[PDB]
RNA sequence: CCAUGAGUG
RNA sequence: CCAUGAGUG
RNA sequence: UGUGAUGAAACACUCAUGGUCUGAAGACUCCC
RNA sequence: GGGAGUCUUGUGAUGAAACACUCAUGGUCUGAAGA
């Protein structure tokens, strides 16, 4: 898939998908795609989730230019079914944000300094 | 490790002191270093730094671009970037002075000459490829038919309550304004309305005589010639400016099928125009939520609803949509809801390049539409 | 009329025919002016107009900057140059030995920047995207004062950012607050504070906040040094 | 002592009691009877009233109406009137009936057949007259130049910012829009400029190398013919609108010459035009005062001074006058208050039907403002 | 739907599709609407719906008009008769057997007046000023009823001039007192005590005051008996 | 003149002279053409009071169009210097407006009645 | 709609 | 500018 | 200089940039 | 009223103030001082 920048490892993978569910039920979270963009100019996300089994793709191709401008940094899971019900859906969903970390503080922390190390940054 | 910089002055080479390690001036010359500025923007290494990387032979290297970092690993070495090192600070805290250390010029004086003059340059350029965009046609196109609709309304306006001195039945009795104003233009004194003339624009036999008796009996005036020639220049103009209109329409499907073919097959090229207006190009389109395309131009009733805690607008200029002005009341909120959403992904598959898809994208439209409208 | 030097460098007062009074700089490039203002001769010197009402760095002084970090011979980074209307008069007053970076992602309006460009070896256009400092990095040294006045939501942490590429250590940064470009909910005075504290948890040492009422509306600056 | 009655039924005789002393019936006819109402509003006495004034030959006749009494005195009469008088009040109480007493009509039910059919037609006589009026089409002309003034500009500022696509310099080098838009009919491409069609324009040779040079080293964008038609059919919409305006301009100046000479030898045909407009007619332009006159179309302004007790504008439309725009703020008040002073005059003689005294008002209107501007 | 009589002579409600409540008259010309009116049918009868934001009569009905001095077959003397919106109403009241005289002297506007005027022999149309009842003194009768809707600094004296012309002895005026067009400064509710008095000074009793207020700002009407 | 729709008898022409004066002092005037057409617009002048010897005629010829529709009563005098002369002016006067007769209410509502008998009026 | 920078008749 | 009545895109 | 002295906020537009809604429910069907 | 499934739905359910214009009427500065 081409809107997806970086590689993830099921490690990094995975460390998102409990992420995600902590800060529902400690913080807070955005889901869906539109409220995912907002939650970006808005630059409350912190971290930016986005799927990779999106069709068409177009429709999250958006998101690493935006992360980007407003500096919040990206990260990719496999399945879209998978990062919703994640979310508290049960239905998909192609992108979500976690604006609140919460009792996840740590672990967001870590994925958040991890993808920058396979981005190459000192 | 070497920290690797990379100026219009050449390309460095540092240790992690801040001590030069090694160097190659690019050469002095505005046609080479306004392209390669250009090309580092899409991460492509300077030249003049392929060499210097050639020379020193680095275990290490870390560049200030994170897009430059892929770029020289295809090329063999280990990179990284640190965005804002105290390399790079280093190197421009003695700016002033290493242009003149490396011999990119003799002195203060005339780098600053050159660096002015690639400036002027180097600008000189992407002013160009901005206005290489193809979707700001699109945008002065259609702000230009809204200008003429607007027109047209005026003088259409203007003529009636005018030609209403010597012929105040003709008014209420022609609801189309071009027609009226076709009658102004072949005509004049009401005097010289005749069956034939007027077979000929389509009138249907009843309405020409509706309109032959109302001549007859018009308690209007009696006008020269003059006053009623001047009012025919404004009938005449009117009817240019419809078919300019008609043209305009006609060009703007042309460059709206091209840069942008899924809005316009969702709302069409008038309307998709217009919200390309609205967002300011295809790209800043693309990036919008559907929440605000759905309330892109109704910006006094957005913010009055936003800074008061109020009521706020279910549609902007996507109320153009013919589902939208027509259903009741109820269901305007939920159909631009609904294009909206289709909108953006529109939007969003035409700006990053994508290939038409509009068919699916109406046929999930009117799904969404035939839904609403059962209740 | 009368000219007469101010407080500050390279900038004056004029006394008029009426009794009236209005800043100036000394005009870089005599018999031409960048917007429609008045050229005025005083022993045979041609300074420029300088309408606060039009540029922000004026309206600070007129509103009282206790100090002013732009002076002959000073270097400086110009976040969204625009049209060039303050850039042409920071020319003024840097005056040929300092030199100024116009960044600027608005290229209508850099159109006209061109122009005021040429005529000023002082101004050096960049077409660029504030956001991104790595993309005009390549063709700026670092600077001592830091002037910016770009419409953002998120002007400030913009700043900050390219304060960490560009501002010399103890340098000052002008960075111009949009309450109302910032967010037309919030109070502007609720803002400012919101945004200087922004710069302090950053290190920057406000010396001055200044609010540009009249001259621009929810419109303040404040400047601060960079640590 | 005889009172008298005029009406459609014709002219009736009372005794003070309100019992009819002589009648004599109207023509049950249309035609005849509007006429005599139209007259009736001259003093002229319906010719029923003439007859009935002599078969009873009453020492004290007294009309309803006071124009009726210097006419009726001149046939020999004793002559007053009393408006709302016992006797004509008791006339009309008797309407249902006495139209039918006096033999006008048959019954009630035809009697308002025709009385209906005469309202009708007497007022449709009257909607006549006063389309006919010559200072409709002095109004309704200039408002429409003021409506093609507004869109010229309009569309001059779209044509530039659209042009500028492809030669963005072209625009800060011609301040006039009509130069501008002529350019871009003209020539298209900017690489189709020719010396011959830039000295035809009048374009001195100076600027001509300037525009050349421009075209040349332009970083614009390159387009297609389909592109640069869209643009001139804008530009050459531009031009003729140039035209009309100049016709029409002719046009009002014959007509504000027409209808109202002096108040246009003050201020010109237009500004005299509009303030036409703004009254709504001459004659109601006549009976305003010179401090009303004076801010003619400021009515924002005004009305915030008068609700809020704030500060009053100087002028209103009045500002158009060259010498009150070029003047300082301090002169604008006392030229206004003395143009429009003079104004009132100028329009007074013009609706009261005055002959030409156009020429002392002007010097002395030239007189005060020289007062006014040494000092 | 349902369509009913109401307290009032020819004027009528409906049950709606809806539930809606809205005021109508019984068409005096079938198929045919003044202005853009809703034409509706009930057991073969058709009604004119009567938009109370148009027209000050519906108002001040819809706002508990004690008694309407307007039903079948009166004669009324209309002041200020515009467009023939609500004249086309009371046209529909007095029903062919009743009589309506409406004044109006505004050329751009009786031209449709005209048009309502024709189909309707209840209605007697006369370009005039108000201010000059000699001038439609030769073709109307006295009246029962005098409906004042004038915009005019001195509508009261217009109306009071031709009561003591048109108006029966216990016979009423419905005048409206349109507020901003009498003295824009002046608190409205100020300038209706000082009318009513103007009223009440001409042997007329006030019998209700209305005020038209949300259909109509700044506006009420006077129903009040000539004496 | 051809404004000036009736005669005044030099009586009554004077009789208004005085009138106008007293209500200097105890009433309430208006001096001026383009004041008593205000006046008479807003219907506080009772008694409007025009020259007969003003050059030229149509300067003041909208005051008894404007009159009638006001159905304000006006008067004529002779000499305009004696109009403004008897204002408190030392200039002369095209038209006045006396608002409040003051004392001239009794000598007011003479004239008003006067003028009304030589206008054929019961 | 608000704010800011450039312009038109 | 405020209020009223009639309409257009 | 009352045939108006003094005081004193005329109107129509274009471009650029930022501020650009809500967020998980809604419709149906079968058992006693 | 208790239990129970089905279709649509974060690729967006529910709620919810798009905008541009013309005509007609009226409300339409101060009032004796100025060089
Ligand atoms: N992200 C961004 N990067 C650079 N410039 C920007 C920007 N966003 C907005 N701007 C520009 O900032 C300008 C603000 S107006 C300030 C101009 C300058 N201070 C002067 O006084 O002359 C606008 O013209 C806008 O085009
Ligand atoms: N002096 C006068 N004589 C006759 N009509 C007048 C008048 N002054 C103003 N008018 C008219 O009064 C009208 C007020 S609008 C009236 C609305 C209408 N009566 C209705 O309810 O349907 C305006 O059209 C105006 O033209």
């Amino acid at each position: 898939a081409s809107y997806v920048k970086f590689e993830v490892p099921q490690d990094l993978a995975d460390k998102v998908l409990e992420a995600v569910r902590k800060a529902k039920e400690s913080g807070k979270i955005k889901k869906g795609t539109n409220e995912t963009t907002k939650a970006v100019e808005r630059g409350q996300a912190k971290l930016v989730i986005i799927a990779e089994d999106v069709q068409p793709e177009e429709i999250v191709a958006h998101l690493p230019l935006l992360c980007d401008e407003k500096k919040i940094p990206y990260v990719y899971v496999s399945s879209k079914k998978a990062l919703g019900e994640a979310c508290g859906l049960q239905v998909a969903t192609a992108s979500a944000a976690i604006l609140e970390p919460g009792e996840a503080k740590d672990l967001v922390d870590e994925i958040i300094k991890r993808v920058n190390e396979i981005k190459g940054k000192t | 490790k070497i920290y690797l910089i990379e100026h219009v002055i050449g390309a460095v080479a540092y240790d992690e002191n801040g001590n030069i390690v090694d160097y190659i001036t690019n050469p002095r010359d505005l046609g080479k270093i306004t392209e390669e500025l250009l090309n580092n923007e899409k991460g492509i290494p300077f030249s003049a730094t392929v060499e210097l990387l050639k020379k020193v032979n680095p275990q290490e290297v870390v560049v200030e671009n994170e897009a430059e970092v892929p770029k020289l690993q295809a090329l063999g070495y280990r990179v990284s970037y640190e965005p804002y090192s105290k390399v790079s600070r280093i190197f421009r805290e003695s700016l002033p002075k290493v242009a003149i250390d490396i011999k990119f010029a003799s002195n203060e004086e005339d780098y600053y000459n050159f660096l002015h003059e690639l400036s002027l340059e180097y600008t000189r350029r992407k002013l160009r490829s901005a206005a290489q965009k193809r979707d700001l046609l699109a945008i002065q196109a259609v702000r230009a038919m809204d200008d003429i609709d607007k027109t047209i309304n005026l003088f259409s306006e203007r003529l009636r309550e005018w030609y209403s001195i010597h012929f105040p039945e003709l008014d209420k009795l022609i609801e189309d304004h071009e027609e009226y104003a076709t009658i102004v233009s072949r005509f004049g004194d009401r005097g010289f309305l005749t069956i034939d003339s007027l077979k000929e624009l389509g009138f249907n036999e009843q309405r020409i005589n509706r309109i032959l008796d109302a001549a007859k009996k018009s308690i209007g005036a009696d006008i020269s010639e003059d006053d009623l020639s001047a009012m025919r220049m404004i009938a005449n103009t009117i009817l240019d400016l419809y078919n300019i209109r008609r043209n305009l329409n006609n060009y703007l499907e042309g460059v709206m099928k091209e840069v942008a073919p899924n809005v316009t097959a969702l709302v069409g090229p008038a309307l998709g125009a217009r919200l390309l207006s609205i967002a300011g190009s295809l790209d800043e389109l693309a990036k919008m939520p559907a929440s605000t395309i759905q309330v892109l131009g109704a910006e006094k009733a957005l913010f009055r609803a936003l800074r008061s805690g109020g009521r706020p607008p279910k549609h902007g200029i996507i109320f153009q949509y013919p589902a939208i002005h027509t259903s009741p009341r109820w269901q305007r909120g939920k159909i631009a809801r609904a294009l909206a959403a289709k909108l953006a992904i529109a939007a969003r598959v035409d700006a990053f390049s994508g290939r038409f898809i509009g068919d699916q994208l109406n046929e999930q439209l009117k799904k969404r539409i035939d839904e609403i409208k059962e209740k | 009329i009368t000219v007469k030097q101010t407080n500050m460098e390279n900038i004056y007062e004029c006394e008029f025919n009426d009794g009236s009074f209005r800043l100036c700089t000394r005009n870089l490039v005599p018999n031409f002016n960048v917007y429609g203002e008045r050229l005025i001769k005083y022993e045979g010197v041609e300074y420029r107009e300088w309408n606060a009402f039009r540029s922000k760095l004026a309206g600070a002084i007129l509103k009282g900057l206790k100090t002013n970090p732009i002076r002959k011979g000073t270097k400086v980074l110009y976040l969204g140059a625009a049209s060039g209307t303050t850039i042409s008069h920071v020319s003024d007053i840097i005056e040929l030995n300092g030199k100024a970076y116009g960044v600027e992602f608005s290229p209508r309006v850099v159109r006209e920047l061109l122009l005021v460009a040429q005529r000023r070896p002082n101004i050096f256009p960049l077409l660029a995207d504030a956001r991104f400092p790595q993309s005009y990095k390549s063709v700026v040294e670092n600077v001592d004062v830091l002037y910016v006045d770009i419409a953002q939501p998120d002007q400030t942490d913009i700043a900050i950012y390219n304060a960490k590429f560009f501002l010399k250590v103890n340098g000052d940064m002008l960075l111009v607050i949009k309450a109302r470009s910032i967010d037309v909910t919030k109070d502007p005075k609720e803002i400012y504070k919101t945004e200087v504290e922004k710069l302090e948890n950053s290190n920057f040492e406000t010396i001055q906040i200044i609010n540009l009422d009249p001259y621009d509306k929810d419109h303040a600056i404040v400047l601060s040094k960079y640590k």
